[PDB]
């Protein structure tokens, strides 16, 4: 029997957030997304009754945001563990949840305030100076300001802020085969070798 | 106010400590030397 | 005979909810969908008076949401269970129920409450405005603000929270033959080496 | 309000508890070694 | 076994900004890019309680900007090393991470405050003038340099100063093994050699 | 005012100190020797 | 109003009673013990 | 004024001195030999 035993899917460790990362919160998050890495530090807990020692092993993430739901939707990229004098490095999928649920909570922050409450004055002036002027009957450059400031704050998109310290569970949601490299390495021999 | 109603139940939300990347590393560590134990 | 016996369409065993998700209710929900998990914590009950035991084995689901009957529409992904020495991890079809209904209810929450009030401001402004206006009879800016917050306003979708500790009842809607890793594996060597 | 009935006769809904989702597993194990029993 | 250990995905360690760049933060940041270069200060922290010593290196970056969250998103180009007498000089794929959050912080930077006043003044000149014709009732210049000061003011973007002396931390998102340029060298004509 | 929260929660920020590229070489050189130790 | 007679003469209508779905197996198992008894 | 803070905080420059390129070429040299040294 091969050295580790085979993982199945379901599968839930705990974890320490060791980098932070802004999701990209906006109709093109899951393309445009921001690297995230995390440590895992329980041992992960298999289903039934079953428990394997994975300790300081570091999986990289990569992940994006949701504004709905207020929470960071991210996906595992890798994999990565040095015991003894074997390395692991595997492409597996799975998702992180906390407190319970997919994702990590977060808040939404603005970087609106100024070019939004610019926009709001310029014109501002522009109307009430419409009635000064229906006052003294017997705008051209608010409405331009409004135009440029309004192209310009619609650049900004909603952003997650999630940091370090924070304490999540990683999912492994398919199971996979722990494999070493240079097992892998051999096998990738083999197969190349064409043992007909 | 949209009608539904707007408010989760769970209050507890993260939490960005400005804690350097790398001091994470070691406290990820401890814990895991004595939550484990 | 295979040591497990043929599980049929209709069975039904209770669970416990493990990983709590976000269900995204919108137009678009069964495309984009958010991963949840439950474990089973009863036996099987078969069709007739019969029980298998399975506890503690691993269910992967898949959810989106319904904002017409306000309950998330879940759909299990895979099964993976840890018996002795003998690993399970099969694709299986089922939904769960929750109180006697297909689904597991939740409330609908909107976090569009302060954008949506910016926006009835800005233009409830623009036009009592405009009475004004024809009160001095002797805008613009309300409706661009208007505009840019209504924009930002459409991007949220009604979410569905579904959390963890709750208890649920999982149905496998098509039968299957609960297999083993090994003897599947066994039976696709036999299959590729074309008995002819 | 729309004329159909606006009202499920239910009552019973989901409670978010905010529970670790490791809290849950040994809620789930415990349960199934007392409920079964 | 070669001289240098395999680097794993994951792994982080700590440095000092030696080169500062203005980061183009709009629409088409990560096409019109500025470089900017790094040098290591720490020694690699590996995965699992294992360090290595890389001191004295110099890392090439290139990096653009991101106005939503106010970070400079840095993409890695290459890593050099000159210990004892061989030279290392590899492509690598990773990131910089700031006070545990992906990216480096900085403030948001606008050099239009002549212009855009200029335009405001020039019209708001124009529209109370004509208030002022409304009056004497019994434009075009303020107008035409209206437009042509719009059209310089568009011409600025958004820029993330990012300076020297700061402290980050390196992160290979990618794992990758550390080869040195000679022995690189040999296995091209290895390869080349085509050893039938 | 765009409704959601506009702050982090976070303060710290660079500093351009307008330090010569050069200079920043010797000031990364003897960290490295002393930090490390 | 629509003039046609706009009600159903039946009454009877079915009663969620919010009872778990295992419930409701037992429910039925009992009632097939008696009911064909 | 765009609201973001519209100001560097390098204040140094580069300063014209109209020194004509050949004279640059003297100043070159000898600060070499002398910032070496």
């Amino acid at each position: 029997k091969p050295r580790f035993p085979w993982i199945s899917s379901g599968s839930f460790v705990e974890a320490i957030v060791v980098e932070g990362a802004d999701a990209n919160a906006s109709v093109t998050g899951d393309k445009n997304t921001a690297p995230m890495q995390l440590r895992l530090t329980g041992k992960v807990q298999m289903p039934n009754d079953e428990e394997f020692d994975l300790t300081g092993c570091f999986v990289t993430l990569e992940a994006w945001g949701d504004v709905s739901s207020e929470r960071a939707i991210v996906r595992s990229r890798s994999i990565s563990c040095k015991l003894g004098d074997d390395d692991i490095d595997q492409k597996i999928a799975g998702h992180v949840s906390f407190m319970g649920k997919n994702g990590i909570k977060g808040e939404v922050v603005m970087r609106n305030g100024q070019i939004l409450l610019y926009a709001g004055g310029a014109g501002f002036l522009d109307g009430i100076g419409k009635g000064i002027e229906k006052a003294s009957s017997t705008s051209s450059a608010a409405k331009t300001l409004s135009d440029y400031y309004i192209k310009r704050a619609e650049q900004y998109h909603p952003v997650i802020p999630i940091g370090a310290g924070n304490e999540v569970t990683l999912v492994f949601q398919d199971g996979f085969q722990l494999e070493t490299l240079e097992e892998a390495r051999a096998k990738a021999a083999a197969r190349k070798k064409q043992n007909q | 106010c949209a009608g539904v109603k707007s408010s989760f139940d769970c209050d507890a939300t993260t939490s960005d400590t400005c804690m350097t990347m790398t001091k994470a590393n070691q406290l990820a560590r401890d814990k895991a030397a004595k939550q484990a134990g």
